[PDB]
């Protein structure tokens, strides 16, 4: 399972 | 560069035997960046049903796909891959060898 | 060793005036890939790419679908903050690359969790071993560390590497196990290749292996013959497996004075093989 998005660049 | 050429290797799955279902495959690999062009040639033309693997990189982040058909060798018949990349002059076109 | 990997490969492209940039993600255990997303797919859901995956349920492809299509997102946000700290033009087509997973061992604990980006084929940051730090490689990078070193985000990616990556891979590795936790050998053997009563190439082949690491080597009487072999790189045959093979032009005569050598985790002893004529 992918990880959960996390903050932009 | 920082835009990296593709190698490119021509095979079949199995060892070829004339008249026999094989697949043909074209492994473009360690190219920057992912836009590429690829066709399968069977005596100078372009197979239509062709099919390539998700889009997946090595750890130097350098792309990498194969391309495959079904098909069935003959004798002679002449079978290609030609590839197009920002970083090549012009198509890049290596002959399929069943010895390699 | 008993060890394991899981791997996920995310590439987002930008494609300026045609709409937003397009977000792919491959996953791989070991070197099987096992799941695709496709932002440009008429629908865009996660895919099985391995038959042992289909075995989750639809909530399971739900929750991911939900990840990608926010990873997408936040993916076009980062390559417009790229784009901004590189002073580059709004009309060239830019690419940011992320590849993250954790490695286990036989006990099934972590031994070392990856989490790092690259941007136009280049490193950019990345998460270093502890988990706890990063490594930026250049002035750029450095405006994206003081924001994630601001918000502590190496606490989350920590969580995700330590606690959900090594966990799932069990799962995986439980759903899938006849086809992970085996190798196969390479099938093998040695062609003659003839060039006149000139020379003559001993090609040596093993097909059908995996996982893909592999060794095959040439000897003149004990001797390795680096200088004087041609070593094709090691490729997909399509069906999950992998194949190489290694070739020598040996004085036309000479032929069985020399032994191709094979390693591969697949095979109990190491082969040394020669030609049959």
């Amino acid at each position: 399972r992918p990880q959960v998005p996390l903050r932009p660049m | 560069m920082i835009q990296r050429t593709p190698k490119i290797q021509v095979y079949s799955r199995h060892p070829a035997e004339n008249g026999k279902s094989n697949f043909l495959n074209c492994y473009v690999s360690g190219f920057h960046p992912s836009d590429i062009e690829v066709d399968l040639l069977k005596n100078g033309e372009r197979i239509e049903k062709v099919e390539h693997s998700d889009l997946s990189f090595s750890k130097d982040w350098s792309f990498y796909l194969l391309y495959y058909t079904e098909f069935t060798p003959t004798e002679k018949d002449e079978y290609a891959c030609r590839v197009n990349h920002v970083t090549l002059s012009q198509p890049k076109i290596v002959k399929w060898d069943r010895d390699m | 060793m008993g060890s394991h990997s899981m791997r996920y490969f995310y590439t987002s492209v930008s494609r300026p005036g045609r709409g937003e940039p397009r977000f792919i993600s491959v996953g791989y255990v070991d070197d099987t890939q096992f799941v695709r997303f496709d932002s440009d797919a008429a629908s865009p859901r996660e895919e099985p790419r391995a038959p042992w995956i289909e075995q989750e349920g639809p909530e399971y492809w739900d929750r991911n679908t939900q990840i990608y299509k926010a990873q997408a997102q936040t993916d076009r946000e980062s390559l417009r903050n790229l784009r901004g700290y590189y002073n580059q033009s709004e009309a060239g087509s830019h690419t940011l690359q992320s590849m993250y997973g954790c490695d286990v061992g036989p006990d099934g604990r972590l031994l070392r969790g990856h989490d790092q980006y690259a941007y136009d084929g280049k490193d950019y940051i990345a998460l270093n071993e502890d988990l706890r730090s990063w490594t930026a490689a250049d002035t750029a990078a450095q405006i994206t560390q003081r924001k994630w070193e601001a918000a502590r985000e190496a606490e989350q990616r920590r969580a995700y590497l330590e606690g959900e990556c090594v966990e799932w891979l069990r799962r995986y590795l439980e759903n899938g196990k006849d086809k992970l936790e085996r190798a196969d050998p390479p099938k093998t053997h040695v062609t003659h290749h003839p060039i006149s009563d000139h020379e003559a190439t001993l090609r040596c082949w093993a097909l059908g292996f995996y996982p893909a690491e592999i060794t095959l080597t040439w000897q003149r009487d004990g001797e390795d013959q680096t200088q004087d072999t041609e070593l094709v790189e090691t490729r997909p045959a399509g069906d999950r497996t992998f194949q190489k093979w290694a070739a020598v032009v040996v004085p036309s005569g000479e032929e069985q004075r020399y032994t191709c050598h094979v390693q591969h985790e697949g095979l109990p002893k190491p082969l040394t093989l020669r030609w049959e004529p």
